[PDB]
């Protein structure tokens, strides 16, 4: 559960990122691709080639849905809602895999904020990244 | 890393009791079933529904067998798997895009199908020494993916 | 989230344990001991011989608290909710280790109802497990 | 299963930049004030409460660094890490009874906290090298429990 003191947390340090979002959302999931070959498997339709489009495209539509998520993390369950669906039937990524992503994204961020990167952030953060992996892995069964 | 004797006893004798075709078709079925997601490399395969559409559907049944038939095979170079089951590694990740996560559920729905079949004689200690196999076969599955 | 069909499972399995638990709850911690040694270092001031009153002693608590916890399957977090602040507060077990004594748990009932363990009832017991798992990995941070 | 040169070399320079004293402190404050369970540990130690008085708690800033010199060490015998760590690997297990779960999220505490230190020079590619890294030596101190 993410304490107030926690979204205080989460809404200024994703404030400072305000528009590098998509960016910094591509930049995450190359990190994972490198980092963890074994995601790549969710992809065999992209060109992963550092730089593609497809990959800048889909960073976007991540970070996007995760900036949405920070506009409603008091009602966080709703909002992400058709996405929940999305990937719980269609699309089905082993939950595994959202801890590795979010953790990338970590990581992605504590390379750009030199320093809005408190350990009580970094903390909050890991906690906000793992409600959004919860909501997302959700109605899975 | 490895197995003590006592253990390779073990797996090798609760296994010459074990009818493969039909322990197959039941661990793949079941996999299906309790981690409903793994039902996504397989839509080739028609009603996928119901937990009784997938324990009966042949498709399933027949590649259950497919697969535990890979397995019993393995169990014969108990020494060197990532050497017995390369070629199926390299397949897994570059044609199927099987995300290895995979080959750990199923090597733990089939310690579960053991248990069932087996019940008292499958005690913690033979559990053990399937739960070092199970995991090595998922290692080795896994060695070459890139 | 547990559905209805789920609870009907759940309380006719764990019926047919009705007083066999604490034995069942002994079972399990022996194999996971023995399949996860790494499970032992949160018990190092056990005696893990098998059949020692200490680990039975445990097992009939674990079964004892998964049997109030199928008598309050709608009601759960506030039920386990001083279990939850034990683990979390002065045992801090990490959490990796639940989804491992789940897994010997479901194993153990799998090798004691020849047949009540049906495939449909796997899953709405694994799903039970996590969420009992869930609940007690919960005010962690 | 192990590293390419470019792999090797790139570990080896960003870390004769790393001033280890104070980036150990880091790593092991931020794992106690993100992980608070890990905090399990450590009670000899005094204020554990804030993460103010955690990341600047002097018996954690001192134990910080003995671990992450015990590391620097072993990026020197990259080559047999299992051998290298053997005796400290038997330590943990025996003595401390430390889940070595933990080894595997300060690994990744520590892959964050170089980040934050070399910004843009830490490159998804180096972060690569580094996750192989940090999973090997978890891997190595691990070898050993039973
Ligand atoms: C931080 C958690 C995640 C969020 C917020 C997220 C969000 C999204 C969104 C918004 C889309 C597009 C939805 C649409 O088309 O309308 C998407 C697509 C997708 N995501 Fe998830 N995602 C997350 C994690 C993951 C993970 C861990 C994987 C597995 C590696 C994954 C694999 C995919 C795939 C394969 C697609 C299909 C995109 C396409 O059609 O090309 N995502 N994701
Ligand atoms: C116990 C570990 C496993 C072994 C030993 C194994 C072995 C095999 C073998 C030998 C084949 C035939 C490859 C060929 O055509 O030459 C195969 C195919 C396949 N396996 Fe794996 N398998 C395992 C686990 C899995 C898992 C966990 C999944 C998915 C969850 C999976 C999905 C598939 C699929 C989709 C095919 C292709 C079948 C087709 O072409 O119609 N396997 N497997
Ligand atoms: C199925 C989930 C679990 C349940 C329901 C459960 C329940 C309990 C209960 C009721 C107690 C005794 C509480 C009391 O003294 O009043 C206990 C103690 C304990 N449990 Fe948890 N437990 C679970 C999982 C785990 C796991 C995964 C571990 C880590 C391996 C663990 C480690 C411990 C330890 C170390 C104690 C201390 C017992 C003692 O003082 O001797 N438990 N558990
Ligand atoms: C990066 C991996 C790690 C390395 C290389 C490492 C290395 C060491 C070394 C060399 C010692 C001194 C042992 C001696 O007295 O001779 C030590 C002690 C200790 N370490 Fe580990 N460590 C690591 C990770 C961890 C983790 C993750 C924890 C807990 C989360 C931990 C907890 C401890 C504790 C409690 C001691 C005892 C300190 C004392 O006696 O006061 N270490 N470690």
């Amino acid at each position: 559960v993410l304490s107030p003191a926690d979204k205080t947390n989460v809404k200024a340090a994703w404030g400072k990122v305000g528009a590098h979002a998509g960016e910094y959302g591509a930049e995450a999931l190359e990190r994972m691709f490198l980092s963890f070959p074994t995601t790549k498997t969710y992809f065999p339709h992209f060109d992963l080639s550092h730089g593609s489009a497809q990959v800048k495209g889909h960073g976007k539509k991540v970070a996007d849905a995760l900036t949405n998520a920070v506009a409603h993390v008091d009602d966080m369950p709703n909002a992400l809602s058709a996405l929940s669906d999305l990937h719980a039937h269609k699309l089905r990524v082993d939950p595994v895999n959202f801890k590795l992503l979010s953790h990338c994204l970590l990581v992605t961020l504590a390379a750009h904020l030199p320093a809005e990167f408190t350990p009580a952030v970094h903390a909050s953060l890991d906690k906000f990244l793992a409600s959004v992996s919860t909501v997302l892995t959700s109605k899975y069964r | 890393g490895h197995f003590t004797e006592e253990d390779k006893a073990t797996i090798t004798s609760l296994w010459g009791k074990v009818n493969v075709e039909d322990a197959g078709g039941e661990t793949l079925g079941r996999l299906l079933v309790v981690y409903p997601w793994t039902q996504r490399f397989f839509d080739s395969f028609g009603n996928l529904s119901s937990a009784s559409a997938i324990m009966g559907n042949p498709k399933v049944k027949a590649h259950g067998k497919k697969v535990l038939t890979s397995l019993g095979d393995a169990i014969k170079h108990l020494d060197d798997l990532k050497g017995t089951f390369a070629q199926l590694s390299e397949l897994h990740c570059d044609k199927l895009h099987v995300d290895p996560e995979n080959f750990k559920l199923l090597g733990n729905v089939l310690v579960t199908v053991l248990a069932i079949h087996f019940g008292k004689e499958f005690t913690p200690e033979v559990q053990a020494s399937w739960q070092k196999m199970v995991t090595g076969v998922a290692s080795a599955l896994s060695s070459r993916y890139h």
